[PDB]
RNA sequence: GGGACCGCCAGUGGCGAAGGCGCCCGGCUGGAACGGGUCCGACGGUGAGCGCGGAAGGCCAGGGGAGCGAACCGGAUUAGAUACCCGGGUAGUCCUGGCUGUAAAGGAUGCGGGCUAGGUGUCGGGCGAGCUUCGAGCUCGCCCGGUGCCGUAGGGAAGCCGUUAAGCCCGCCGCCUGGGGAGUACGGCCGCAAGGCUGAAACUUAAAGGAAUUGGCGGGGGAGCACUACAAGGGGUGGAGCGUGCGGU
């Protein structure tokens, strides 16, 4: 399990099919970039400071658009 | 003395390949494209393998020697297509964090002046 | 395994460039080091990062065991660069004329200028008319490699803004290309 | 060949391209039996 | 090495009678504006009959053939696919010399003169000021000519036009007389050929056709919604039997 926590900093917006999904900004803890700003995609409710946890950091969501 | 490659990234909207050469680019050190690694045909330009190609070809690099390289993105151009693939970036991202170093990146697109009639008649690809 | 069979070897620039080390390449043989190209920008040469746009290509021509010395086969600007300059509402003027060096080196030279605003065409030609007297004389009176220099210096062009206000206000002119057709 | 713009609009009809390339053929025909 | 084409600058720019015309330079040549009565003196408008050139495509003779791509050959899709999609592919696309005389060749607006509220930009020429690092540079007004937008009166079934009229007058030809039969039959002329120019009749029909309002609908667009919608989670039917009822015997 090498898994990167990383913190909720900021809450884009809801994303995806069904808006279900959450568009998310997270700061990476611990790793080999520590402090960077991520934006991300959230399954499930989502609150300012869960401590999402990342299979890779190189994954950064598409920018959303209206 | 630190060595410098050039990595000739060609992403289409079909595919993407990932070239990198010597200094003069006349020496192939490394060359992955995406239907290295991915077994369906319809997968081949996305960033994912953009991303996974580039880093194998990126860690194979390293090992010959090579740490700095300057990007080279280039678009079908031509009579074919201007906007490069979606997995250009993706691939720059996978040189970036494999640990090479990132010098200079340009486009090298053919553009035409004026050129060939494209493809698919006068009406266009009715789709 | 072929690449454990590689040798590396260095390259330097042309004299009037100081000669300064340019980078490395592997080759099996030397005879393979011979005309091959290398693009390289002018702040990797001199420094300046005002004129990271200009590259210079260098043709590969002596092979002194692992010393590669080469020749100035062409200059060109940033792709970017160009692109950034020209814009609408303006009117771009492409200068290309075929020139011999003082000393007789055959050249192909594009010279490129920028007005403030749409122009009417004869005022375009003189444009014209102006620079090509003007790198006509000289190329008469500089020889090769001092033109060369000149040329990516920009004082030519600078001088060329200087004559073509009299006619219009350039915004810029400048040189975008050069390629060496053939030597003496 | 008058053509007559008003035999262009579609409705309860043909392409009129379509029935102007039918009538030649009947020409064609026509002509070439009586040669 | 080969053929084609001259991107950005590009726009309601510009020029041309129209089709149409875009890399740079040298030469030949047409045309207009603007400024000047600088000359002549109604020499003008229109034009039946005539003449001229005139996008693409096709055709005749010889070349040419990069890409593209009629026909055709395969792959795929589909109930069926002579297509749409993909892989090929001849003619053609280009050059020379001719023909064919064509299109939603449309501003769907034949051309010339006089008059009829205006504002506003751009294009070119002239004029007057001011700025000017002194440019064929830069800012404001006017006249001329070209070209757009808005818009008064006026016009019109309305759509809309409105000094660039589709307003009121003055000049000259063509064209139209319910829909279809028909752009046909027959005849004539033209063209190598495809085909071009000209063109009825019987017969049939209660309408065809134009603008615009309301609705309905769109595998159009935008916004707001959900348990007769879904995302999360849970429960559960159609498998067996039976209760109840529907269709059928």
């Amino acid at each position: 399990d090498e898994g990167y926590p990383a913190e909720v900093i900021e809450i884009i917006g809801r994303t995806g099919t069904t808006g279900d999904v959450t568009q998310v900004k997270v700061r990476i803890l611990e790793g080999r970039d520590k402090g960077r700003v991520i934006r991300r995609n959230v399954r499930g409710p989502v609150r300012i400071g869960d401590i999402l946890i990342l299979r890779e950091t190189e994954r950064e969501a598409r920018e959303i658009k209206s | 003395k630190e060595k410098w490659g050039i990595a000739h990234i060609y992403s289409s909207f079909n595919n993407t390949i990932i070239h990198i050469t010597d200094i003069t680019g006349a020496e192939t050190i490394s060359r992955w494209s995406g239907g290295m690694v991915v077994k369906a045909d319809r997968d081949e330009p996305s960033p994912y393998a953009a991303m996974l190609a580039a880093r194998r070809a990126a860690e194979e690099a390293l090992e010959k020697g090579i740490v700095g390289v300057h990007i080279r993105v280039r678009a079908p151009g031509g009579s074919k297509s201007k906007t490069p693939g979606p997995g250009a970036q993706a691939a720059i991202r996978a040189l970036a964090r494999a640990g090479l170093k990132i010098g200079r990146v340009e486009d090298v697109t053919p553009i035409p002046h004026d050129g060939t009639r494209p493809k698919g008649g006068r009406r266009g690809r009715r789709v | 395994d072929k690449w454990k069979l590689k040798q590396w070897y260095i390259i330097y620039a042309p004299d009037f460039f100081g000669g300064v080390e340019v980078g490395l390449t592997p080759a099996d043989d030397p005879e393979k080091v011979l005309n091959r190209v290398v693009e390289v920008t002018l702040k990797d040469v001199t420094g300046d990062f005002t004129k990271s746009h200009v590259k210079l290509y260098f043709q590969v021509y002596d092979v002194k065991g692992q010393n590669a010395y080469t020749k100035f086969k062409g200059m060109k600007l940033a792709r970017s660069y160009i692109r950034s300059l020209v814009r609408r509402k303006t009117t771009r003027i492409d200068g290309i004329f075929n020139i011999t060096t003082k000393d007789g080196y055959k050249l192909r030279v594009m010279a490129m200028a920028i007005a403030m605003r749409r122009i009417q065409t004869s005022q375009e030609r003189a444009i014209r008319k102006i620079m090509q007297e003007i790198i006509y004389k000289k190329a008469e009176e500089l020889n090769f490699k001092d033109f060369v220099l000149e040329s990516v210096n920009g004082k030519i062009a600078a001088e060329i803004a200087k004559e073509a206000k009299k006619i219009y206000p350039l915004r810029k002119a400048e040189i975008r290309k050069i390629k060496v057709l053939e030597e003496p | 060949m008058k053509r007559r713009p008003r035999k262009w609009k579609k409705k309860g009809r043909m392409r009129w391209k379509w029935i102007k390339k039918r009538i030649r053929r009947l020409k064609r025909q026509r002509k070439k039996e009586r040669g």
